[PDB]
């Protein structure tokens, strides 16, 4: 009743993952600051137990200690964020963490989860533990105005741009009529993952990866060969519970109290700043 | 009748503006009725209550949920405090309105924060908010967390920077910031006004306010030469919500349709509307 299982997902800076060490237990170490690092096993993809650590597993310390939970954390298995899909007739099913969370196999999202209507239909997020938006990554040198320009909006196989496959951006795009033309293209070059497709802009084999600024602007911090664009839409990071948790009060109420603290201005300023 | 609404709001240009009820006895073009309960003196508690005319930013919110959510509403301006103050023990202003069931909702410029959401409950946010620093441009800080605010005795010649006390920002920077609360003291304004012209006649350096103030003052500046920090700078990020009483069988399609608006665009028409400027 007392130990809830986690979801979360491979993201940085939001949330590391590495291996353990031979004995199975997590290297500790220090930020660039001086903060201990604080460490969790996470089981993920078969699966072996693995290191996280990052703003949102300190975001999840700081629940577990606040409300008093216990928990166990895991990668998500098929290592998506969550889209709802027809099944095939009839049944529509989500997949990625929205699918686990609703399944059962986890009882909490920690991690870089877009608040939207869409999964909001199905589960109750918390208040936005980050607030941020959609913005685009490019190789220095690429030239781009925004979601407006031509070689955006009129696209084709000379200019490529995509997201990430089944994700909260893949939502957007796929919702607005309007936007038609922008998701058939995209939906012919979309990555299995953020990672994957930052890359791949670096490889000069993405032209434009269209994706959430708060991990867009920290890879262009880190990688001097990237730069982004102007956030083109608003969006927030929220826990995911199911609608009959017991928690979401406490869980909100918390971060609300955490953003007029401090401690998030603490935590984005380790993770998001730098 | 479980379906037309008691709804309370404040004026505060341009979230809410009220004007007076014209030549037919009615409320015409973006406007909608509201009633204001107006006092006889300021030594009483009588009044009279008068038709008057709402219409702004969350007004345009409202209409669009009204008709999404599909329900009808008796919208009135609260009269007993502002946005909401625990008092002796006791709400006021429109977060009281809602905690004592006088309305069935509160829609207005109102800050979701941790104390209110302990006696009501809040829509998704609407407007991004929070801490935020206007300069002069070529002025160079982060957010308020910059040690330049922090020890500002380290930097020569050292910032002047203030607020306008009495409110929540001064109350956040002293319960987060002790000694640049004490330092800012002496660098206070009166109302936002005269803090903008302190910032243009070079007598502040920066003015630390509500960010969803400064972007609208700073897109309306004479000159463009007011400029408000990077969004990821704001410090303590909120937003404004609409206030539901606890358990309230309207929040889900609330939140459903706000989430909605913002998913479809709308809602950035609406920013573009009202709150976007020239700057
Ligand atoms: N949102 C708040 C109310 C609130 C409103 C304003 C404001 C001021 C000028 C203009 Cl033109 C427009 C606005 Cl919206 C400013 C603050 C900032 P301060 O208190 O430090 O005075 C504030 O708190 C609430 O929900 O309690």
């Amino acid at each position: 009743s007392t130990r809830l299982k986690i979801v979360t997902i491979h993201q940085e800076p939001f949330v590391y993952v590495k291996p353990t060490m031979s004995d199975g237990t997590c290297k500790e170490e220090f930020t660039v600051n001086g903060d201990p690092v604080k460490k969790v096993i996470c089981t993920g993809p078969h699966t072996v137990p693995q290191c996280c650590y990052g703003f949102c597993i300190d975001l999840l310390i700081k629940l577990a200690r606040t409300m008093n939970f216990t928990y166990e954390v895991h990668l998500v298995a098929d290592g998506k964020f969550g889209t709802q899909e027809r099944v095939n007739s009839n049944k529509k099913e989500w997949n990625g963490m929205m699918g686990e969370l609703l399944s059962g196999q986890a009882d909490m999202i920690v991690a870089p989860l877009t608040i939207n209507n869409e999964r909001a239909q199905y589960i109750e997020f918390s208040k936005p533990f980050k607030y941020q938006g959609l913005t685009i990554l490019v190789k220095k040198g690429t030239r781009i105005t925004g979601i407006n320009d031509p070689r955006l909006r009129n696209p084709s196989d000379k200019f490529i741009y995509a997201t990430v496959k089944q994700s909260s951006v893949d939502i957007y795009f796929r919702r607005q009529v309007e936007l038609s033309t922008m998701y058939r293209h995209m939906e012919k070059h979309n990555y299995e993952s953020a990672a994957e497709a930052i890359q791949a802009v670096r490889d000069n084999k993405l032209h434009a990866f269209i994706w959430d600024s708060a991990v867009l602007e920290f890879e262009a911090s880190q990688k001097c060969d990237l730069v982004t664009t102007e956030l083109f839409f608003r969006s927030g990071f929220g826990i995911g519970m199911r609608k009959d948790s017991p928690w979401k009060q406490n869980v909100s109420l918390s971060i609300l109290k955490s953003h007029e603290n401090g401690f998030m201005e603490d935590l984005d300023k380790t993770w998001v700043r730098y | 009748d479980d379906n037309h609404l008691s709804i309370v709001t404040l004026e505060e240009a341009p979230f809410v503006i009220v004007e007076d009820i014209p030549l037919t006895e009615t409320c015409v073009r973006n406007t909608v009725p509201c009633r204001k309960f107006v006092k006889i003196n300021n030594s009483t508690n009588e009044g009279m209550n008068v038709k008057k005319c709402c219409k702004g930013f969350c007004i345009d919110i409202l209409k669009k949920l009204s008709r999404t959510v599909k329900f009808t509403y008796d919208l009135y301006l609260v009269t007993n405090g502002k946005h909401g103050k625990k008092v002796n023990n006791v709400w006021n202003g429109m977060i009281g309105e809602v905690v004592y069931q006088r309305a069935v909702m509160a829609v207005g410029s109102l800050t979701i924060n941790e104390e209110r959401s302990e006696v009501v409950d809040f829509s998704v946010p609407f407007v991004e908010t929070g801490i935020s620093v206007m300069v002069s441009r070529g002025t160079q800080v982060t957010g308020l967390s910059d040690k330049k605010f922090q020890r500002p005795h380290d930097y020569s010649p050292p910032f002047r920077f203030g607020t306008v006390p009495n409110g929540s920002t001064e109350r956040n920077i002293r319960n987060n910031y002790p000694y640049m609360h004490q330092y800012m003291t002496r660098f206070n304004q009166r109302g936002v006004e005269d803090a903008l012209v302190s910032l243009k006649t070079g007598k502040l350096d920066a003015f630390i306010y509500d960010a969803a103030v400064l972007n609208y003052k700073a897109g309306r500046d004479e000159g463009c030469k007011l400029v408000t920090i990077g969004s990821g700078y704001i410090f303590a990020t909120t937003g404004y919500g609409i206030a539901l009483q606890k358990g309230s069988p309207w929040k889900r399609q609330i939140d459903l349709a706000l989430l909605q608006f913002v998913g479809d665009g709308e809602m950035e028409e609406l920013e573009t509307l009202w709150l976007t400027g020239i700057c």
